[PDB]
């Protein structure tokens, strides 16, 4: 947050921040995060989280077999959050160079 | 020995005779087309005359889903999705439009209907349109199919967890939590099992049905 | 009916066919010229020719060797098989 | 009453005999349970269309049987498209304009070969039913 | 039964009905002396800022017994006309359609599925 | 194509069937069968010269409709 975060894309930090953590401690991440396994993947994260936090929402789709209940959730709450987790202590001190 | 589930009739003040006319009236057709031997997990093939053009024929394949109804109008659903769309065809049995009925693949599941696999996942209900019959020996335990299904999200067309459905085919463990099962369970009803003047035999009336079958052929 | 099968009547009568064609004017149209190249004509183009080819002398084509033909001297050559003409 | 019976070779000499500019006429198998046999013709105008159609129409009811059932012409308020359903014949009059984008004679021909249905591809659902961006 | 204010879906080939959009297509209005809509009735849609005549095409409310019955609310888009925008029907259309009182020729003739 | 033999020779076999037609506009038939190989032709990728090629074969066969 130093400089304007303007530059950066509002999921683009979402990757490099995982590979940093990724680098030095990922048990504690995947213990305060809320994972099922350990993964790079960045979909899986923000799926993991959203479900914690439960912004989802049924959003009903109409097909040939049925009608389903897709759950779609804030995708831009997710990506905020993400920064708070990084900033406050619950994550684990992790140097990102 | 099978009995068809038409023939066994449900309980009510109707005279014994109207079922005696009716049943004869069904035996006269079953003659003319063989009804073969299928349970509701069963697969069928049911070949029909189209009303709707100049005498062509219509075959259409699914799984058995309900079999309900007594007497003449006795009734049968199949189920299939068809590139992408779910058709359920309710068939009449004694209908004469109805050319042809053949087993396919004969099997039970473990419940007595499969209503649930509208909500179930759709290559449950996906059947090949042009699959070969296999065939078993005669003198063989009708063999059951012990599958359970996995489902979609929880909005469904019924409450399957409820158990009042007593739904033993279904995957419950996948989809439910623990606290939503034991909310079910306030539903439970235990006297229900045991309730002696609810109960149904058939046992004297099947026979009777036997004796009139047997004088039939 | 037997028709004298003339080396030089043989000729006419497959030139006849090839100014009867759409694509092909006489004006670039010639003897040793080849159908594909010289004339411009694609690969489908040909297998309408040799059509005309098949009812105009009633000896059947067969698919293995159509392909090969792809200029009129090999024709007047091919069907010189069917009556050997020496001049 | 008796004589020429309705069938194609006898429809499709009446329909020639009013300037039809293209005519196909496509045997259906049983299987395809609409009907036995399919035609196709292109009219010059709008006008030229219902003169035809109406024609047959008027022409069949002569020929007709008794227990034969009436028949309805479809689509007199369209431009472009008319359409006729008799008993085991069904006709399709039209502009070129519009063979040019039903191309009904390839959909009858070949069933699900068809080049329109392969553009055309099933959307499926996502597994665990989670929509991403 | 289709109503005002029901969800639908568009069994076309046609863009207007296979184009992505945040809405799904809603019954605006039921052309029968009464609201409710079996197959072979027309009814108007609301789809991507406009109204559309189209045709129903099965239903997930039970019919008549040898009838079809569908898990999906199937709509094909037509003109005032009567001839269809779309040129294909991928989805099985019911057989019920042709004896059916009404302009259901032109719908069969691009059908390629008859259930 | 699967092979160049094959297209040839479907493009042959489908113009002597055009022969025996009856009731079917035989310049329309001719004109209609012209113009289909040639527009796709000429530019396609390997795989789906498999399907065009079928497609045409079905075509042959006329056993899903037969033109006449
Ligand atoms: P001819 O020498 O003009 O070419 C033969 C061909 C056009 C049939 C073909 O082999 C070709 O050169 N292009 C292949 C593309 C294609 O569509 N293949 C035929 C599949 S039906
Ligand atoms: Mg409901």
């Amino acid at each position: 947050g130093t400089v304007l975060d303007h530059l950066v894309g509002e999921e683009t930090m979402a990757d490099y921040l995982l590979y940093t953590l990724n680098k030095h401690q990922r048990f504690g991440y995947v213990q305060h995060y809320g994972l099922g396994s350990a993964c790079d993947n960045v979909e899986r994260v923000l799926k993991s989280v959203a479900v914690k936090l439960g912004k989802t929402q049924k959003v009903k789709v109409l097909t040939g077999t049925g009608n389903v209940n897709i759950i779609q959730p804030n995708y831009p709450a997710a990506a905020r959050d993400f920064l708070q987790t990084f900033r406050r202590g619950l994550l684990g001190s992790v140097m990102l160079d | 020995r099978f009995l068809s589930p038409e023939f066994i009739p449900r309980r009510g003040r109707t005279d014994p005779l109207k079922f005696q006319i009716e049943r004869k009236d069904m035996l006269e057709r079953r003659k003319v087309l063989h009804i073969p031997e299928f349970y509701v997990g069963s697969i069928l093939r049911v070949t029909t005359a189209d009303p709707y053009a100049s005498g062509k024929i219509s075959q259409f394949l699914g799984i058995c889903i309900q079999r309900s109804g007594r007497g003449l109008g006795a009734t049968f659903i199949l189920r299939n999705v068809i590139e992408g769309q779910g058709v359920e065809i309710c068939f009449e049995l004694y209908n004469p439009r109805v050319q042809e009925i053949q087993v396919v693949k004969l099997e039970k599941r473990l419940d007595d209907s499969l209503l649930y696999l509208r909500d179930a996942l759709p290559e449950y209900s996906t059947f090949d349109v042009n699959m070969k019959p296999v065939v078993q020996e005669p003198n063989q335990k009708v063999p059951v199919n012990e599958l359970k299904v996995k489902m979609k999200p929880k909005p469904w067309s019924k409450r399957w967890e409820r158990p009042n459905f007593n739904i033993k085919g279904i995957r419950f463990d996948l989809c439910l939590t623990e606290q939503q099962m034991k909310e079910a369970q306030k539903w439970n009803q235990p006297w229900l099992e045991f309730d002696m003047m609810r109960e149904y035999d058939t046992s004297k009336i099947e026979a009777a049905i036997w004796k009139e079958i047997e004088a039939s052929k | 009916d037997m028709p004298p099968l003339t080396l030089e009547g043989i000729q006419d009568r497959v030139l006849y066919v090839l100014k009867l064609y759409d694509k092909i004017d006489p004006e670039k149209l010639s003897v040793n010229s080849h159908f594909m190249k010289d004339l411009g004509l694609d690969s489908l183009d040909q297998v309408e020719i040799i059509m005309a080819m098949e009812d105009e002398f009633g000896f059947e084509i067969p698919d293995i060797d159509a392909e090969k033909l792809m200029c009129p001297q090999e024709i007047v050559d091919y069907i010189a098989d069917k009556k050997d003409v020496y001049e | 009453h008796t004589g020429p019976k309705f069938d194609i070779d006898m429809m499709v000499s009446l329909l020639r005999q009013e300037n039809a500019r293209d005519i196909c006429v496509i045997q259906v198998p049983p299987e395809m349970r609409y009907t036995d046999y399919f035609v196709i013709v292109s009219g010059t105008s709008t006008r030229h269309l219902h003169a035809m159609a109406f024609y047959v129409v008027k022409m069949y009811k002569h020929l007709k049987c008794k227990r034969d059932p009436h028949v309805k012409i479809e689509g007199k308020d369209t431009d472009d498209w008319l359409c006729v359903d008799f008993g085991s014949m069904v006709i399709h009059l039209m502009l070129p304009e519009t063979r040019e984008i039903y191309e009904l004679e390839k959909l009858w021909t070949l069933r699900s070969y068809d080049d329109q249905l392969a553009q055309i591809a099933p959307e499926t659902v996502p597994e665990d039913f989670i929509l991403g961006i | 039964a289709i109503q005002k204010m029901t969800r639908v879906r568009v069994v076309d080939n046609s863009a207007l009905g296979n184009s992505p959009y945040h809405r799904a297509p809603r019954c605006i209005h039921v052309y029968k002396k009464n609201g409710v809509g079996k197959v072979g009735d027309q009814i108007l849609l609301a789809i991507k800022g406009q109204k559309k005549k189209a045709l129903i095409v099965g239903h997930c409310m039970p019919g008549p017994r040898m009838t079809p019955r569908f898990d999906s609310n199937n709509v094909v888009l037509i003109e005032d006309n009567g001839n269809p925008v779309g040129t294909r029907i991928k989805t099985p259309i019911p057989t019920s359609l042709r004896k059916r009182e009404g302009e259901y020729s032109k719908v069969l003739a691009i059908a390629q599925n008859f259930v | 194509p699967w092979s160049r033999e094959a297209v040839l020779s479907l493009y042959r076999a489908l113009l002597r069937q055009g022969r025996q037609l009856r009731y079917t506009d035989r310049d329309f038939y001719f004109a209609s069968i012209r113009r289909e190989f040639r527009k796709n032709q000429k530019l396609e990728d390997a795989e789906a010269r498999e399907r065009q090629l079928e497609k045409g074969l079905v075509f042959l066969n006329g056993k899903l409709g037969r033109i006449i």
